[PDB]
């Protein structure tokens, strides 16, 4: 239940948690529905993340990594602007050192599949492409939209396209990164992003 | 002796004719902007 009661990673989340809870309620003095620290989930199925040579790679890998889906569209002169700055930021924090320390995950906001090929090209990082329902419910789960035709359950929008959101292990917000909020600085909030205390445990 | 038939039609017998009714039907059809949805995210979530 974190960020948002209404979404449809959650409600999925819910269903399974306390499915399996009730399994063993009457396999086996328990509490129901369960509580959302003992409730757990895994947030990228087998066959969703996918690297720049274009071979799978599941969830576990990502331990110990500062991990941040970036929601954007090749169109938007906003990401247009926004994306060299990112390629500096992850380039150059993630190779000076001797751990690799941030991983991003990228969420289309495209027309199509021609358009988001083209512009997951210029981009080495993690992403989920576009057929998948995955990006579609964490744009619902993160509230990141550009016009609203997808029904908000008279609750709020995030942020606009594009994004940076650091995330937990269970779907959680760790931190927002202010491009385009209630702060408003863009191509600098990303000095903002702190890899210690948001690790992908 | 023929007699001049009278031709002759006044100004109030000649010059308007019933004219077609106007063609109106046209609201104005304003597409609403959606309400824009509300993050400023409040203070005990947002920091603690």
């Amino acid at each position: 239940s974190q960020p948002v009661f209404a979404s449809p990673l959650n409600v999925e989340k819910r269903r399974l948690n306390e499915e399996r809870a009730l399994m063993q309620a009457q396999k086996a003095n328990i509490q129901l529905p369960p509580n959302y620290g003992d409730m757990d989930l895994i947030l990228f199925p087998e066959g969703s993340l996918k690297n720049s040579n274009n071979t799978v790679i599941p969830q576990s890998h990502l331990k110990g990594k500062s991990v941040a889906l970036y929601f954007a569209d090749g169109a938007d002169p906003k990401c247009a602007s926004l994306l060299p700055f990112l390629l500096n930021y992850y380039r150059t924090m993630n190779e000076g050192g001797a751990n690799q320390k941030i991983e991003i995950i990228f969420v289309s906001l495209d027309r199509d599949r021609e358009a988001f090929e083209s512009h997951r090209a210029h981009m080495p990082w993690l992403s989920i492409d576009l057929e998948n329902p995955l990006t579609e419910i964490l744009k619902r789960h993160f509230r990141v939209m550009k016009e609203y035709e997808v029904p908000t359950y008279g609750y709020g929008s995030r942020t606009g396209v594009p994004s940076v959101i650091v995330i937990g292990s269970d779907g959680r917000e760790a931190q927002f990164l202010p491009i385009c909020s209630g702060l408003e600085e863009g191509d600098r909030a990303l000095l903002r992003w702190d890899w210690r205390n948001t690790k992908f445990a | 002796p023929p007699t001049l038939p009278f031709h002759g039609e006044s100004a109030y017998r000649t010059d308007y004719v019933p004219k077609p009714l106007p063609e109106v039907a046209k609201p104005v059809e304003v597409k609403l902007p959606p309400t824009l949805p509300f993050n400023a995210q409040s203070c005990y979530r947002s920091e603690y």
